[PDB]
C-alpha cells in the first residue's frame, strides 16, 4: 500500500542506474508494478512494468536499454537503466495495481511511491 | 421475536458460511498465483470443487435424518469442515495436500449443509406464522457471513498470506462449534429421531469410513476434471433416463433446468467476473482503494439489503422467468460497460459492476432462494438429490464457460482483455435472454400444469 523507491541519482550519458521499489505491509507479489517518470514541465508517463506473473510492458523509447525484473524472495521490483541519455532525466515513480494488467495512465494505479530524481548529464571526459 | 434456538442456528450458519466463503472468494486467485495454474485450469478446478461442495448435500441430509441425528451431524460436519480449513492452511507447507484438503471441505460441507435448516424447521410449531420470516432471516444469516468473508478474506490473504486466511476459516468453524455447544441445551427437545436414541457406533464408523473414501474420490475428481465431467455426464443422463422412464413433476423438472442456467451464471462470480474486475475495472470506489477480489462481496451485499424489501413485497413460472431476465441484464450490463463505457486505457467504472451484481442478486432471489421452497410444493428426497446434483452439473458447466475468458499470464494490456470479456459476457447475456423468453412463453402452460 506504501511503496519506497530507492536508487536514483546523477549519472553521465551512457551510464547506468538501478531503481528498486519495495512495499511495506502487503506482499508486492500480488501487484503489477509500473514505473512512471515525470520530466520538467511534462506529465507522468508509463516507462516500464512487470505484472504479478512475469508479464512485461515497455515504452518504445526505452526498449533495449531498460529492464524491469522482480525478486519475489526480497519482495522487491527493479528497474535497471543502461545506456542512459539526457532525455531520461525525470522524477521516477513506482506504482502498484493488483493483478496482471499494466495500464498506461497513472489512474490505473492506486498505490504510489514518492519519487526519485534521476539526472543524466551530457557530461563526457575531455578529449 | 423468534424462539431462542433460532438465534443459535442463525449464528452457527453465519460462522460456517464465513469459513466457506472465505475460501470461495480467494480460491481461483490462489490456484493462479500460489499454484501457478493457468486461468483456464483454475476456472475448471474451481468448477469441480464447487460441484462437489454442492452435489454431496444429499448425503448429509440422509446421515442426519436416519443414521446419527440432525444435531450430531451438525457437530460432525462442523468438525470435518474445520479440519478441512486447517488442512488447506497446511497445504502451504505441504502443497501436495491441497486437493485432499479441498476434498475434506467438500465432504464436510456435504455432511453439514442440510442439517441446520432441518433443525431450524423444527424450532417452530408446524403452522407458526413466524416461519417465513425465520427462513428469510436464515438466508440473511448466510449472506452476512458471506458478505464479511468475501469482503475481508482477499485483504487478509494479501496482507498476511493464505495460511492465515484459511486458519481463520477454521477459526470461524471452531466458533460455530462453540456457539452450538454452548447453546446445546436450547435444542434438547429438538432433533431427528436418531438424536434421541444413543448413538450407533456401527453407523458412525460407516459414516467416517464413507467420508474418508469420499474425500479421496473428491481429491481425485478435482485433479482430473476430465473424468469429473464424464462422471456427472453419465450420472446425469442416467438419472435423466430413469426420470424419463418413470404432471406436477414435469414442472419440477423444467424448473430444475432453468435453475441450472442460473447456477451456470452464478459460477461466473468467483471466476470470470472476478478476473474481469481484476483486469478491466478501476479498483477505487467512492475514493477508497479496494482489493478487486473483494468485489465478489457485492452479491451478498445486495442480497442482505434486498431480502427484507422483497420479503415485504405469475406465481411459480413467472418469478423464475423474472429472475432469468434479471440475470440476462447483469451480463448485458457487463458487456455494455466494456463495449461503450471504458477508459482509453481499457478500464471501466466500478459502478457498472455494482449494477451487474445487483441484477445477478435479484435473479438469485427469484430463482434459487425461492427454488427448492416451492419445488417442495410441486412434489421427494430423490428430487432433492437431483436438485443438488443438477446444481453440481451447473458448476462444472460454469467452470467450462468461464474458460472462454481465460487470459494468458504474459498479457498486460487491458485493451487486449476487454474485448474477450465483452464478447463472452455479451453472448452469455443474449443466450440467457433467449432462455428467459422461452420461459415466459411456457409460463401459461406451466401455470396450468400446476393446477
Ligand atoms: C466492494 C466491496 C468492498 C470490500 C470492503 C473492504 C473491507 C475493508 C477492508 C478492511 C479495511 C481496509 O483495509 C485496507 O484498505 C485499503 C485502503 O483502503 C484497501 O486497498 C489495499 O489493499 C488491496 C488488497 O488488499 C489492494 O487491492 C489495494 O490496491 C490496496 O490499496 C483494502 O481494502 C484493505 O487492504
Ligand atoms: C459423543 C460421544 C463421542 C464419540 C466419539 C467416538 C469417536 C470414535 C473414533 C473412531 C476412529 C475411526
Ligand atoms: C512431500 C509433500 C507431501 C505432502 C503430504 C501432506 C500430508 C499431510 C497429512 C496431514
Ligand atoms: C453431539 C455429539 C456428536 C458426536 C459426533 C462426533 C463423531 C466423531
Ligand atoms: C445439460 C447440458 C450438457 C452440455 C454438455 C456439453
Amino acid at each position: 500500500v506504501q511503496l519506497v523507491e530507492s536508487g536514483g541519482g546523477l549519472v553521465q550519458a551512457g551510464g547506468s542506474l538501478r531503481l528498486s521499489c519495495a512495499a511495506s505491509g502487503p506482499t508486492l507479489s500480488n501487484y503489477a508494478v509500473g514505473w512512471f517518470r515525470q520530466a520538467p514541465g511534462k506529465e507522468r508517463e508509463f516507462v516500464a512494468g512487470i505484472n504479478w506473473s512475469s508479464g512485461l510492458r515497455y515504452k518504445d523509447v526505452v526498449k533495449g536499454r531498460f529492464t524491469v525484473s522482480r525478486d519475489n524472495v526480497k519482495d522487491t521490483v527493479y528497474l535497471q537503466m543502461n545506456s542512459l541519455k539526457p532525455e531520461d532525466t525525470a522524477v521516477y515513480y513506482c506504482a502498484a495495481r493488483f493483478g496482471g494488467m499494466l495500464p498506461l495512465q497513472p489512474s490505473g494505479y492506486a498505490n504510489w511511491g514518492q519519487g526519485t530524481q534521476v539526472t543524466v548529464s551530457s557530461h563526457h571526459h575531455h578529449h | 421475536q423468534q424462539p431462542r434456538p433460532f438465534f443459535m442456528i442463525f449464528f452457527v450458519e453465519l460462522w460456517e458460511r464465513f469459513g466457506y466463503y472465505g475460501v470461495q472468494g480467494v480460491l481461483a486467485v490462489f490456484f493462479v498465483k500460489q499454484l501457478g495454474f493457468s486461468q483456464e485450469q483454475a476456472f475448471v478446478t474451481f468448477g469441480a470443487f464447487a460441484a462437489l461442495v454442492y452435489g454431496l448435500i444429499s448425503i448429509g441430509g440422509y446421515v442426519g435424518d436416519h443414521l446419527l441425528g440432525t444435531k450430531r451431524t451438525i457437530v460432525l460436519g462442523a468438525l470435518v469442515l474445520a479440519i478441512g480449513y486447517f488442512m488447506t492452511g497446511m497445504s502451504l507447507l505441504k502443497p501436495d495436500l491441497i486437493f485432499i484438503a479441498l476434498g475434506t471441505i467438500a465432504v464436510g460441507n456435504g455432511l453439514f449443509k442440510a442439517n441446520p435448516a432441518s433443525l431450524l424447521s423444527k424450532c417452530y410449531p408446524p403452522k407458526d406464522p413466524r416461519l417465513d420470516g425465520a427462513f428469510t432471516l436464515f438466508y440473511m444469516s448466510i449472506n452476512i457471513g458471506s458478505l464479511i468473508a468475501l469482503s475481508l478474506a482477499p485483504v487478509i490473504a494479501d496482507r498476511f498470506g493464505y495460511s492465515v486466511t484459511y486458519n481463520l476459516c477454521g477459526a470461524g468453524l471452531i466458533i460455530a462449534l462453540l456457539v452450538y455447544i454452548a447453546c446445546r441445551g436450547m435444542v434438547k427437545d429438538i432433533g431427528s429421531e436418531p438424536d434421541f436414541r444413543p448413538m450407533s457406533f456401527s453407523k458412525l464408523l460407516y459414516v467416517l469410513l464413507g467420508s474418508v473414501v469420499m474425500i479421496f474420490v473428491c481429491a481425485w475428481l478435482m485433479h482430473n476434471v476430465e473424468v469429473a465431467n464424464l462422471v456427472l455426464i453419465v450420472l446425469s443422463i442416467v438419472v435423466t433416463i430413469i426420470f424419463f422412464r418413470q404432471n406436477k413433476m414435469f414442472v419440477a423438472f423444467v424448473l430444475m433446468l432453468e435453475a441450472v442456467v442460473f447456477y451456470i451464471l452464478y459460477a461466473q462470480m468467483p471466476t470470470s467476473l472476478n478476473f474481469f474486475a481484476i483486469n478491466n475495472v478501476h479498483h477505487e470506489i467512492l475514493g477508497f482503494s479496494i482489493n478487486p477480489v473483494s468485489f465478489q462481496a457485492l452479491n451478498p451485499f445486495w442480497v442482505v439489503l434486498a431480502s427484507p424489501i422483497l420479503a415485504g413485497i405469475l406465481s411459480m413460472p413467472m418469478k423464475f422467468t423474472l429472475g432469468m431476465f434479471m440475470c440476462s441484464l447483469g451480463f448485458l450490463t457487463a458487456a455494455a460497460a466494456g463495449m461503450w463505457f471504458a477508459d482509453a486505457q481499457g478500464l471501466t467504472s466500478p459502478w457498472f459492476i455494482v449494477l451487474v451484481y445487483l441484477f445477478q442478486s435479484l435473479g438469485e432471489l427469484f430463482i434459487s432462494a425461492l427454488g427448492l421452497a416451492m419445488i417442495a410444493a410441486l412434489v421427494m428426497g430423490f428430487i432433492l438429490g437431483m436438485w443438488f446434483l443438477t446444481q453440481a452439473a451447473a458448476f462444472l458447466l460454469g467452470g467450462y464457460v468461464a474458460t472462454f475468458t481465460a487470459v494468458p499470464d504474459n498479457i498486460t494490456d487491458p485493451l487486449e482483455t476487454l474485448p474477450v470479456y465483452t464478447n463472452v459476457f455479451g453472448k452469455i447475456g443474449l443466450v440467457t435472454l433467449g432462455v428467459a423468453v422461452v420461459m415466459l412463453l411456457m409460463v401459461p402452460w406451466l401455470k396450468r400444469m400446476i393446477a
